[PDB]
DNA sequence: AGCGGCCCTTGTGTTCAGGAGCCAGCAGGGAGCTGGG
DNA sequence: CCCAGCTCCCTGCTGGCTCCGAGTGGGTTCTGCCGCT
């Protein structure tokens, strides 16, 4: 087939293609109604000259013409609203892009979302199914119940109407004794319960379908403590020391002069070793020499400083300078930095040197 | 203008013929020119098994013997119509055999990369 | 205050490296948020950037933890896509592109002949004169010599992009005019050698030429691009931090089109409006190029319009 | 002008329109009319003996 | 219509401008007047150093900032903590107080925006 | 022009004719109230009264059905009105009825109120349009330069100016040649003239020089017919002109259809735009080339730029014109787009929600707010300076604000030679009053007896001149020309004429009878020159 | 702004009289240093001239 | 209801300071060299 | 042992870019809206 393909590649002598501007998601009918044109038009003086027309899916806004002349593109689309922009310009594909054009690219669960609107909405969720074919998906959140409604016994739809001004129920998990003690009919279903149609987990989670448009898929992050409620990684950073686990260069410590995602690729500077090597981060690993500072982001105690006595293959161990206890961290956790602890205050709550009043 | 799909909705493309249609214009008629062995006309099932709901992108040829594209795409020798790009899924084992015995090759149409 | 007093004695210009630019910026992974607040929370990834100043009077800087007055802004950065030629150097970078080869990145005439070094000798300290005279032995020259040997190209500009037109190109048909793309000049520029730098004239320890390419564009912080509480609740915004969030905006759109598939052509495009909106964002007033319109039609003022002259920062304010 | 403004000491800032600095004179007199779009329109009129 | 009272106007240490901490414009506004160019060089000539530099310096919008004294910019001074850092050094100990005017800080900032390393060596 | 669409279905859309109503506001109840002009100041409203039209769209989808209905009174917006015009609802009330109403009689009006601003329209001068300049310009590539700003009646097209310059000596001779609208390059005058039809070049020194007799004329034109022989077709010439366009079509019959078309509408408006003007249209650049030869021979005084009767006065009027004509077009094609957008389904629309009064309302608020004249988004593009604010400082004051004239040149000039006063401001401008600032002399003021014509239809004029002994021009030969009088109307060579003297006569008893030529219209006879000008321009 | 600026006097200088944005440019492009000697530089450091 | 685009009418359009001087790019032409006869 | 290319260089021209005094007091308009998703 790819032999072929060669003796099928394209040449001067084989019609061009050109881009035409067009308006978004109605290539497909735009093409349609252009050879109901052409085909009218076939028994007219005036035929279409133009050899085909493409109309791709992974490009959006745009459709491509296959014509012996730029004048023959203007005519075929001439009379279409949607190609009333495109008319003015068109764009002479290169014939090295033109296979590029042609060819097509045909390729979560358990991931962290947040809704648009609604009762719910800025409410951290876990993804648990989705269904294209439905547009919608399942996601576990924790629920939002008012018991106070349970307690007076209130009707959804009559809450629905005086919506307004009441207020929304705060985040807690669920408890089926509450509502037992309340009052409130509590059905179990296996796993989950049912209570005003709504399946309900043992642990407390509420699990519930919403619309992919209503959903939010782009720019989400959960919080560590929404994380927390609910309930590989590098950490290189410029002017650390890194050892060279594994390779040919081994047991050889070099400075982090670059950094970068999956693939470091730092320029680590080894001992009477002027050149830069490079390395991935799974072959990189943070090593420290003893009697130095060592800082560490992540760990029991992050954001703490310490000196360490010694260094073991997986364990390694500070004393902190807030308190003399010891503090084993993960290497790769750790990290050196001759800069004293900031320790600046998260949320900025309380400032340095400023009163408070633990009791009158 | 038969050739040409009568909606946009309920849209396939024929694994073999890599021709675009509806489901309802293939039973009623069937490819242009896959219909001798084919035989989509008359069962609804066969569309089915012949044609996928899945595909990517559309192209018109006015003039297969003359197109480029057409030629890229192995349609030169269909008559003029709509071809989609690519198609998703094989035709029937059975299928295959009984093409193979009438001396009829069969290529996959699934030109897109797998990814 | 603990920090003793100081006079100045000296101001030492040049370019910021990329990399210092990344460790100067308190906006950690650049920004990606065109939008500034989030449910009236200024976005952390936004252009109101807590971390880059304080927003409101009587706050107190994430970073700093100063007050409105105390606070001076800390900037951010933003990882452009594609690398982008900045315009404020593109004479420079031009002349840069015509003293050296393609291939080789080295000098079109070497150091060690005599015209050179009577050229070093004569423009110590002169790194401007250095660079015209070096620039006019490399018009002269045309190919590589330890080079590649190569046939170098006509270099020409056209509002903000540059073409490299061969004549006489080296083999029977390899290319006779090619759109040359910032990421080849960066390409070039970090292949150069630093004695070659010093020869052009750049000292290779403040001004790098690669670095004369936009990669890491800085973000001024909020005090330099102030956004008022207006008489009703909507913040108004400055001039350049629209300019800001336009920037922004491409360059999301071009990291989508890149890191999924996308064509050619529409990354191109996507690379030239990014180009241009970082050009204004610079100057507003570049001659043929469309001038960008706040809104209503009235058009942008860019930094360079900032300090240009009378009722400048330099004249108006200093 | 006495003018306040509802907030999104409390629930209430102060909008109002004070006398120009350094300005002095007597309130010749006020209208009081709705704008184009019926909002509450105020024009005083101050006049000062130079 | 010009009236003495309409044009009488003082001004000591008032409302300031936003962007730019100087005197804001317009008697209107309790403004200060311009120490324009022209009188910046008749002081030249005067030889009033120490004038010129109250006129354009103590007088307008004082301010201070830290540096880092190996490349020259400005660094984070948490004054509280007590807490000096360059991060492009990650340097704490060399940091120098400098004294200079808004005017001149924006400006500096504005060309780092420009992408410029107006280093500042106070040595 | 009417506006037409197609999904097929195609509809008409033509106006017919408009009723403008007076000074009206209304409340929620949708009371329309009388604004007292006094009430606008109060209340910072608008003093404008609603507009309306006659519009009749019309229908064929087959069978030539027409499907013609008719829509009245449709409201497109507001108009300012100029306090004490005829319009407004302050016109013609007795002083007792303006102190009851709050308004000091002795106020001269000629102002409009927005949002309860007083705002005054300064008039702004220009280049008189439809003339012949010739300037000399050594500092340029030119000798000499003739110039004609052509722009018809009414026209949304501004008006189209055309060069016609002779180069500067230094091949062997020195060649004329003009640059024409919508061209980049100058064009052998020859050559436009074969693209005109003339091929021969007996005939094209006929149409430029009338007295063969004149060997110094004719040497100096020979150097263009040398520069342009070798195109001696006109078809030949319109290819070479299309070829010449900014954008020329590879196709030599586009190329020749677009030189056709620019030369037909673009060169010369005011003389024609329709076909067969082929003859008028060569015949005036003729004698805009004649005009280059005699400043070039010096038999002729280079025309004076600064020279106050080659200037008209935008007054109110067409300035608003001119920005209701921009928005008249913005609004058809608004309605165009809401129509096709609509027809295009199939399904019909609504005239009545395709129109949007506020282009027109809003448009004409900002203008007259802003002074800046010209589309909102376009205002660095548009000048501003237009309608200022009333000056009602004083009496003195306001009626001198009323009456101030504002130069375009711009402030920004060094040049004295347009802030001098001139010979020909007496009587016509007050000498005196003017800003000292930098400003002076460009901003200036109407003496007390002066006036400035409101313009009028020359129709009239044209008829009696042909009723008259005058000659048309194409009836004439062009030997007849050398002796004749030529006569111009508004720019616009009609024909020639025998007697002169008697024909100035005859025109001003006319006049002075108020018969067929009002006041306002001007006539000049050039004695030493053979024309005969006549002037009824705004 | 020609005869002022091609003077080996200081970017600061010379952008402080002409081509502001342009003198900058080149000293940042060539890295070089002011030695903060005149008047002009003194003055916009806010530090006594000399 | 929020994001995207955009109106300069002539898609092709008038002067948004015009003019006064520097500086860069390129056409052209001559001086002189150099591999063929 | 000339010599027509060919290189190098200088002239000259054209075209492009930046500047055009200092301050002051007032005023108004505007800082999105509609089509698409
Ligand atoms: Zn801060
Ligand atoms: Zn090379
Ligand atoms: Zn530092």
């Amino acid at each position: 087939d790819d032999i072929t393909q060669q003796q099928l590649l394209p040449g001067v002598k084989d019609p061009n293609l050109w881009t035409v501007k067009c308006k978004i998601g109605e290539e497909r009918a735009t093409a349609i109604s252009l050879m109901r044109k052409f085909i009218a038009y076939q028994f007219t003086d005036t035929p279409l000259q133009i050899k085909s027309v493409v109309a791709p899916e992974h490009v959006k806004g745009y459709i491509y013409v296959e014509a012996y002349k730029q004048t023959h593109v203007k005519q075929a689309i001439e009379g279409v609203g949607n190609l009333r922009l495109g008319y003015w310009n068109q764009q002479m594909v290169p014939i090295k892009e033109m296979t590029d054009v042609l060819k097509v690219v045909k390729e979560k669960p358990k991931s962290w979302v947040r809704l648009k609107r609604g009762i719910y909405k800025d409410d951290i969720a876990q993804v648990d199914y989705v269904e294209p074919s439905q547009n919608t998906i399942s996601l576990k959140m924790i629920p939002r119940i008012d018991y106070d409604r349970i307690k007076a016994r209130m009707s959804l739809k009559d809450w629905f109407a005086k919506r307004k001004k009441f207020k929304r129920p705060p985040q807690r998990l669920f408890d089926a004794e509450k509502i037992r003690s309340l009052g409130g009919d509590v059905a179990s279903d296996g796993d989950f319960l049912i209570f005003e149609g709504n399946r309900y987990s043992r642990k407390g989670f509420l699990f519930k379908s919403f619309a992919m448009s209503a959903v939010i898929t782009e720019g989400v992050k959960p919080t560590l403590s929404e994380l927390e409620k609910f309930e590989r990684e590098h950490n290189f950073q410029p002017g650390d020391n890194v050892e060279v686990c594994e390779g040919e260069l081994i047991n050889l410590q070099g400075k982090i002069l670059s950094v970068d995602g999956n693939k470091i690729t730092i320029m680590p500077k080894h001992e009477d070793l002027k050149d830069m090597l490079e390395f991935p981060a799974q072959e990189l690993r943070k090593y420290f020499k003893m009697g130095d500072h060592v800082k560490v982001i992540a760990g029991r105690f992050e954001g703490d400083t310490g000196l360490i006595v010694r260094v073991e293959e997986n364990f390694v161990i500070l004393f902190s300078d807030l308190t003399m206890h010891e503090l084993k961290v993960l290497p790769r956790d750790l990290q050196l930095c001759s800069e004293t602890a900031s320790g600046v205050d998260v949320g900025g709550q309380h400032e340095w040197g400023e009163l408070v009043q633990l009791d009158p | 203008l038969e050739t040409v799909p009568k909606d946009l909705r309920h849209l396939r493309a024929c694994l073999l013929c890599s021709l675009v249609k509806t489901i309802d214009q293939f039973e009623y008629d069937g490819c242009d020119n896959c219909d001798a062995y084919l035989q989509m006309k008359g069962n609804r099932e066969m569309v089915y098994d012949c044609t996928s709901s899945s595909f990517d992108g559309i192209i018109a040829m006015m003039s297969p013997e003359d197109s480029w594209v057409s030629k890229w795409q192995r349609v030169s020798n269909f008559k003029p119509g709509v071809y989609a790009v690519s198609v998703t899924g094989r035709l029937p084992q059975g299928i295959v055999r009984e093409l193979k015995s009438r001396g009829v090759a069969y290529k996959s149409r699934d030109t897109a990369i797998k990814t | 205050s603990a920090c003793p007093l100081r006079t100045i004695k000296r101001v030492q210009f040049g370019v910021l490296s990329p990399d210092e630019l990344k460790r100067m910026s308190v906006t950690e992974g650049g920004i990606k948020y065109p939008e500034t607040t989030e449910g009236g929370r200024p976005k952390l990834g936004g252009l109101m950037d807590p971390r880059q100043g304080v927003i409101e009077r009587t706050g107190r800087c994430q970073t700093c933890a100063g007050n409105m007055t105390e606070c001076p802004g800390h900037f951010g950065h933003i990882e452009l896509a594609k690398p982008v030629f900045h315009v404020g150097f593109l004479v420079k970078t031009m002349k840069v592109l015509r003293c050296v080869c393609f291939f080789c990145s080295k000098l079109l005439v070497d150091s060690n002949n005599p015209k050179i070094k009577d050229i070093l000798a004569k423009s110590k300290g002169q790194p401007k004169k250095r660079l015209t005279h070096v620039y006019d032995l490399c018009k002269g020259k045309n190919i590589c010599e330890g080079g590649c040997g190569r046939y170098q190209p006509r270099i020409r500009r056209s509002g903000l992009e540059l073409y490299a037109e061969w004549k006489h190109v080296n083999e029977d048909s390899q290319e006779k005019k090619i759109l040359l793309s910032p990421e080849r000049v960066h390409e070039i520029f970090k292949r150069i050698s630093d004695e070659e730098c010093f020869v052009l004239g750049m000292e290779p320890r403040y001004a790098r030429p690669e670095w004369m390419i936009v990669t890491v564009l800085p973000v001024p912080p909020l005090s330099v691009r102030p956004a008022v509480v207006m008489q009703g609740s909507a913040r108004n915004q400055d001039d350049l931090t629209h300019k800001l969030a336009d920037i922004v905006k491409i360059n999301n759109q071009l990291r989508r089109n890149e890191q999924n598939g996308a064509a050619a052509h529409v990354i191109a495009e996507d690379v030239k409006l990014l180009q241009f909106h970082v050009a204004t964002m610079v100057d507003n007033e570049l001659p043929g190029l469309p001038r960008a319109m706040q809104k209503s039609g009235r058009p942008l003022k860019s930094l360079k319009q900032r300090l240009k002259g009378k009722e400048g920062r330099v004249r108006g304010n200093l | 002008i006495g003018k306040t403004v509802t907030l999104p000491r409390y629930t209430k800032r102060d909008c109002s329109t004070f006398l120009r600095t350094s300005e002095t004179g007597i309130v010749d007199q006020v209208m009081v009319t709705l704008n184009q779009e019926g909002y509450k329109f105020c024009k005083i009129r101050v006049r000062s003996v130079r | 219509k010009h009236m003495v009272d309409d044009k009488i106007h003082s001004r000591a240490r008032g409302p300031i401008q936003i962007l730019n901490r100087q005197p804001m414009e317009g008697r209107s506004r309790d403004g200060g007047l311009r120490f324009g160019e022209m009188e910046r060089d008749c002081q030249i000539a005067h030889g009033a150093a120490q004038f010129l530099r109250e006129r354009l310096f103590e007088a307008s919008d004082p301010y201070q900032v830290h540096v880092c004294n190996l490349c020259g910019i400005m660094a984070i001074a948490n004054t509280r903590t007590h807490t000096y850092e360059c991060r492009g050094c990650r340097n704490k100990t060399q940091i120098s107080l400098v004294r200079m005017p808004y005017a001149c800080k924006l400006l500096f900032q504005e060309l780092m925006s420009m992408s410029i390393a107006p280093r500042m060596m106070s040595v | 022009p009417p506006i037409d669409l197609q999904a097929p279905p195609r509809y008409l859309l033509k106006f017919e004719q408009i009723y403008l109503s007076k000074p009206t506001h209304w409340e929620r109840d949708g009371a329309p109230s009388p604004m007292m002009p006094n009430e606008a100041r109060l209340r910072n409203l608008t003093y404008s009264a609603p507009l309306y039209v006659d519009i009749t769209k019309t229908v064929i989808k087959e069978g030539e059905e027409q499907l013609q209905t008719q829509h009245q009174k449709t409201f497109i917006g507001k108009i300012p009105i100029m306090l004490r015009s005829t319009y407004c609802l302050l016109n013609g009330l007795t002083d007792r009825d303006l102190c009851e109403l709050n308004e000091c009689p002795l106020d001269p009006g000629g102002y409009f109120i927005i949002n309860g601003s007083e705002k005054v329209l300064i008039a702004q001068e220009k280049m008189a349009t439809n003339t012949v300049y010739v300037f000399a310009k050594k500092d340029s590539k030119y000798a000499y330069t003739g110039e004609c700003r052509s722009c018809l009646e009414n026209s949304s097209r501004p008006t189209s100016t055309i060069w016609v310059s002779m180069l500067a000596r230094g091949a062997i001779g020195q060649r004329i040649v003009a640059t024409l609208p919508y061209i980049k390059q100058e064009v052998p005058i020859i050559i436009v003239f074969r693209a005109l039809g003339f091929v021969s070049d007996r005939d094209i020194l006929e149409h430029i020089i009338y007295d063969f007799e004149d060997p110094e004329m004719m040497e100096m034109v020979k150097p263009s017919l040398d520069e342009a022989f070798v195109i001696q077709e006109q078809n030949v010439a319109l290819n070479f002109i299309g070829s010449r366009g900014a954008k020329p079509g590879v196709t030599k019959e586009k190329r020749i259809k677009y030189a056709k078309e620019v030369l037909q509408k673009e060169m010369l408006p005011h003389v024609g735009v329709s076909d067969f003007c082929e003859t008028k249209k060569a015949y005036f650049l003729g004698y805009m080339v004649h005009r280059l030869l005699l400043a070039a021979l010096g038999r002729r005084e280079l025309d004076d730029r600064d020279h106050y009767g080659n200037k008209r006065l935008d007054l109110a009027g067409p300035l608003l014109a001119f920005l209701f004509r921009g928005m008249f077009k913005n609004l058809l094609k608004e309605v165009r787009i809401y129509a096709q957008k609509f027809i295009d389904r199939g399904k019909d629309f609504n005239l009545e929600l395709a129109i949007k009064t506020r282009i027109i309302s809003d448009g004409l608020k900002y203008s007259l707010a802003t002074g800046n004249w010209g589309d909102q988004k376009k205002a660095h593009q548009a000048r501003a300076g237009v309608s200022q604010v009333l000056n009602r400082l004083t009496f003195a004051s306001t009626l001198s604000h009323l009456r101030r004239l504002n130069s375009p040149i711009g402030r920004d000039g060094k040049l004295a030679k347009p802030r001098q006063l001139h010979n020909t401001l007496w009587g016509m401008v007050c000498p005196a009053e003017t800003p000292e600032g930098h400003a002076v002399g460009l901003v200036k003021n109407l003496a007390l007896m002066a006036y400035i014509s409101v313009g009028s239809q020359p129709s009239p004029i044209l008829e009696f001149l042909e009723e008259w002994s005058m000659e048309n021009l194409e009836e004439i030969s062009p030997a007849a020309i050398a002796d004749a009088t030529k006569i111009f109307v508004n720019g616009c060579w009609v024909g020639i004429h025998k007697d002169p003297e008697q024909l100035m006569n005859t025109l001003r008893k006319l006049r002075r009878q108020m018969d067929i030529i009002v006041s306002e219209v001007s006539m000049i006879r050039d004695i030493r020159e053979r024309e005969i000008r006549i002037y009824t321009d705004a | 702004r020609h005869g002022v600026n091609r003077q080996d006097t200081g970017p600061l200088m010379k952008c402080s009289f002409e081509e502001t944005v342009d003198v900058l440019m080149e000293a940042a492009a060539h890295g070089e240093s002011d030695p903060m000697k005149g008047v002009s530089e003194n003055i916009m450091l806010g530090q006594l001239a000399p």
